């Protein structure tokens, strides 16, 4: 039983690190990728042996109407931004979100914070301090997510492995439903 | 919403055979010549004729020739005098004239040195068979409807209908007069078959005489394929006229006219190989083949042979590229 | 503690270089599934009853597509490989080739309506019968994210590899056209719903430019959306998005008059053909800025225009020109 997944969100918010982290089980040794094809694994949760294949939309971000040629027949969306970034917060209920429920009606959304461990890191704090910003807190990604409607929110880091396997988790039981 | 048609743009330099090419490609993909048909180019056989002959007639006074037989001064001054474009009869006050004058060793000396001035390539071929026209119930042969000459100025279209598609094959002026109007049929063009006459690296061009017919060929063909609307057109080199250059080439010589071919002398072959490279290196864009083919347009049956292994290409093409 | 992070540059580059090089392999075979799997196998056992008439409309142009990488473009990425200064100036020399990248945007939409619909039933069996372990609609998109990571692979080499040269003019013009190229695959999307024009948009060239423009024509006032290609210049009515066709005017009999009676924000665009009437529309603008512009490179498509024509009537001598541009 097959199911598809897309990704969504802002440049460099960590989307194609997430994917390598879980098709591999490894960090990408210390050089960071730019192209992940589109790779059908093998997960198993609540025991169905199912294959859930993974599109990336890296780079087709400044192209309004071509995105719209990789969203048919999906099943799961990977929406997400980073935690390093609260401008990747911004454009969750103003660009993506919209667009989304339009060529996706009624189905799934999965909201994921990234980089999680870039959070607790001091030379990304003082970095956001300079712009007047500051790290998204979990109690704000939460109220971001009812906003929306998503099926579940969930945090990870491609560095960590932390909540990588978890929130894929989430997205095949939720590609069920 | 289906697009069967297919446009196909024939150009290059004049008296290259682009209307000898739709001759060909209508009487093997249209409707034949009928007899009808035929005795319509009477009028244009006995013409070209005329032309001819006086061309010679007047070059001999040019390049003081003299006439061997004195009595053809008069012969040459009675047909020089005749009104070419009402001419319709070969009746005898100038068919013995005429006759006569192709007779004289004077005018064949003229003959021999036609590169010097502008006369036609089928004058030959109608002056030796001159009886046969002179007949009172003469009737063209396909040959000779193949082989008349009436010049072209207008872009006249003409479509074949062939295995369920059709290709419009345009046909152009050919004189730099002309040129200006090619750029109202550039619209949809799928391939540029372009003609070269072989036999043309020893003369010069009718509008302007102090330029090289080939140097203008080769000229035009790389100003052509530069041209940024025919990026997305194949392009396919007809060097024409080969029989021409087959005898041509035992006289006249190549490396007097271009120095850059190293090759021998009164070799049919060795020349034109060397004439297609000049055209193929002119070619720009190196992830683009320039599909070539030596043709003889008064040949159906190698014609016949040649477009169908063109269609099969240019088909080829046009399916991958999503035109049909 | 400067020159030793210089050298970290070339390094680091050439990761990303080799990414594009190793990618463009994987992305050849991957459209080798589809050409000389799918299509091929097709082609040899049958066309379905139902898919008969719509065969090609799915694999839309995807076969020029694989025969221009596999034998050109991969072969020169290998070049670029082991001569990494070679790169830029590629991409450059094929801005023109990528036009097949539109052709096959412009085709997406109908393969999921011929495939989605039609034979999902016999796209399994092919699928099992060739055994792969991606379905179609998946192959069929590669290219189309293809084409928007050239873009981005150019941008990483532009990061690491500003300290390698300075010849980012050479690699400024390379990011340039290989964002252009997806921003035309893009809004050719949206000129695909132009309704009532014979003709193949595709095939008229780059659309250079477009805006809104007041139209009048001795008066008539109507606000258009004026699109202008390279071959021609459409004029249309905006449905607020989707368009109409109204007049044109082939840039092979175009004319212009700029800054009509005075008036910056004001010209004209005239129709004079060999076989047709006199047309002659004043568009008036909204942004004085706007209009000027257009006067400038409509004036200036005419002025090669005309360049080309005195070429043709003079060929030998407009080549020794060239020749000596060349050189
Ligand atoms: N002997 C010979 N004559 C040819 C050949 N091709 C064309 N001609 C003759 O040369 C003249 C020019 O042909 P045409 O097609 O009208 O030239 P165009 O101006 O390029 O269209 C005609 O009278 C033909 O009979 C050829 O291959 N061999
Ligand atoms: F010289 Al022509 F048709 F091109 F007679
Ligand atoms: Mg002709």
């Amino acid at each position: 039983i097959r199911k598809k997944l897309v990704i969504v969100g802002d440049g460099a918010c960590g989307k194609t690190c997430l994917l390598i982290v879980f098709s591999k089980d490894q960090f990408p040794e210390v050089y960071v990728p730019t192209v992940f094809e589109n790779y059908v694994a093998d997960i198993e949760v609540d025991g169905k042996q199912v294959e859930l294949a993974l599109w990336d939309t890296a780079g087709q971000e400044d192209y309004d109407r071509l995105r719209p040629l990789s969203y048919p027949d999906t099943d799961v969306i990977l929406m997400c931004f980073s935690i390093d970034s609260p401008d990747s917060l911004e454009n969750i209920p103003e660009k993506w979100t919209p667009e989304v429920k339009h060529f996706c009606p009624n189905v799934p959304i999965i909201l994921v914070g990234n980089k999680k461990d870039l959070r607790n890191d001091e030379h990304t704090r003082r970095e956001l301090a300079k712009m007047k910003q500051e790290p998204v807190k979990p109690e704000e990604g939460r109220d971001m997510a009812n906003r929306i409607g998503a099926f579940g929110y969930m945090e990870c880091s491609a560095k960590t492995k932390d909540g990588v396997r978890e929130v894929f988790e989430m997205a095949t039981r939720a590609a069920l439903q | 919403r289906s697009r069967r048609e297919l446009k196909l743009l024939l150009l290059g330099t004049g008296e290259s055979g682009k209307s000898t090419f739709i001759k060909q490609m209508r009487i093997i993909h249209g409707s034949g010549y009928s007899d009808e048909d035929k005795r319509g180019f009477t009028k244009l056989v006995y013409q070209n004729i005329f032309t001819a002959m006086q061309a010679m007639i007047r070059a001999m006074d040019t390049l003081k020739i003299p006439y061997k037989y004195e009595h053809n001064k008069a012969h040459a001054q009675l047909v020089r005098e005749v009104d070419v474009e009402k001419v319709s009869a070969f009746e005898n006050p100038y068919v013995d004239a005429i006759k006569s004058l192709w007779n004289d060793p004077g005018i064949q000396e003229c003959y021999d040195r036609r590169r010097e001035y502008q006369l036609s390539d089928s004058t030959k071929y109608y002056l030796n068979d001159l009886d046969r026209v002179a007949d009172p119930s003469y009737l063209p042969t396909q040959q000779d409807v193949l082989r008349v000459r009436v010049p072209t100025t207008g872009i006249i279209e003409y479509p074949f209908d062939l295995q369920s598609v059709i290709f419009r094959m345009v046909d152009v002026g050919g004189q730099r007069s002309e040129r200006r109007k090619w750029i109202h049929c550039f619209e949809n063009v799928t391939s540029i078959m372009f003609l070269v006459a072989l036999s043309e690296y020893d003369q010069v061009l009718v509008e302007s005489d102090n330029e090289n017919r080939m140097e203008e060929s080769k000229a035009l063909f790389r100003t052509i394929i530069t041209y940024p609307w025919f990026q997305n057109s194949s392009v396919i080199l007809f060097l024409n006229k080969k029989d021409l250059l087959e005898e041509k080439i035992m006289y006249s010589h190549l490396v007097d006219y271009f120095p850059e071919y190293d090759g021998p002398q009164r070799d049919a072959q060795a020349a034109r190989e060397f004439i297609l490279k000049m055209f193929v290196d002119l070619n720009p864009d190196s992830d683009k083949i320039i599909y070539s083919h030596f043709t003889c347009a008064t040949d159906t049956e190698n014609i016949r042979f040649v477009f169908a292994a063109v269609k099969d290409t240019i088909l080829q093409l046009n399916l991958k590229e999503y035109n049909l | 503690s400067e020159e030793e992070q210089k050298k970290k540059a070339l390094e680091r580059s050439m990761y990303v270089l080799s990414e594009l090089v190793e990618t463009e392999k994987m992305y050849v075979d991957d459209l080798g599934q589809i050409v000389e799997g799918y299509m091929a196998t097709m082609a040899a056992q049958g066309v379905p009853e139902s898919l008969r008439g719509r065969d090609r409309i799915v694999f839309g142009n995807i076969q020029q597509i694989y025969e221009w990488h596999r034998d050109y473009f991969l072969q020169e990425l290998q070049r670029c490989l082991k001569d990494p200064d070679w790169l830029a100036q590629l991409f450059i020399k094929h801005e023109r080739r990528l036009h097949m990248y539109v052709v096959y945007c412009q085709n997406k939409p109908k393969s999921e309506h011929v495939v989605s619909e039609f034979g999902d039933s016999y796209f399994e069996e092919l699928r099992q019968q060739l055994g792969h372990r991606l379905q179609l609609n998946d192959l069929l998109i590669k290219p189309v994210q293809r084409i928007m990571k050239y873009q981005l692979l150019l941008k990483d080499f532009l990061k690491y590899y500003n300290r390698a040269g300075m010849d980012t003019a050479d690699l400024e013009q390379a990011v340039e056209v290989m964002c252009f190229v997806p921003k035309r695959c893009n809004d050719m999307m949206t000129l695909g719903r132009l309704r009532g024009f014979e003709g193949k948009l595709t095939a008229q060239g780059k659309l250079l430019g477009q805006d809104t423009f007041w139209v009048t024509e001795p008066s008539r006032g109507r606000e258009r959306r004026v699109f202008l290609f390279e071959q021609i210049i459409i004029f249309s009515e905006a449905l607020g998005p989707g368009y109409v066709y109204k007049n044109s005017i082939k840039v092979s009999c175009l004319g212009l008059e700029g800054n009509l009676q005075g008036d910056p924000c004001r010209f004209a665009l005239t129709s004079r053909g060999p076989e047709g009437g006199i047309q002659r529309y004043v568009l008036q603008a909204a942004d004085p800025a706007i209009s000027q512009a257009w006067i400038k490179h409509v004036a200036q498509i005419l002025e090669s225009q005309r360049d080309f024509l005195n070429a043709l009537q003079s060929p030998i001598e407009y080549q020794r020109r060239e020749s000596q541009t060349n050189s």
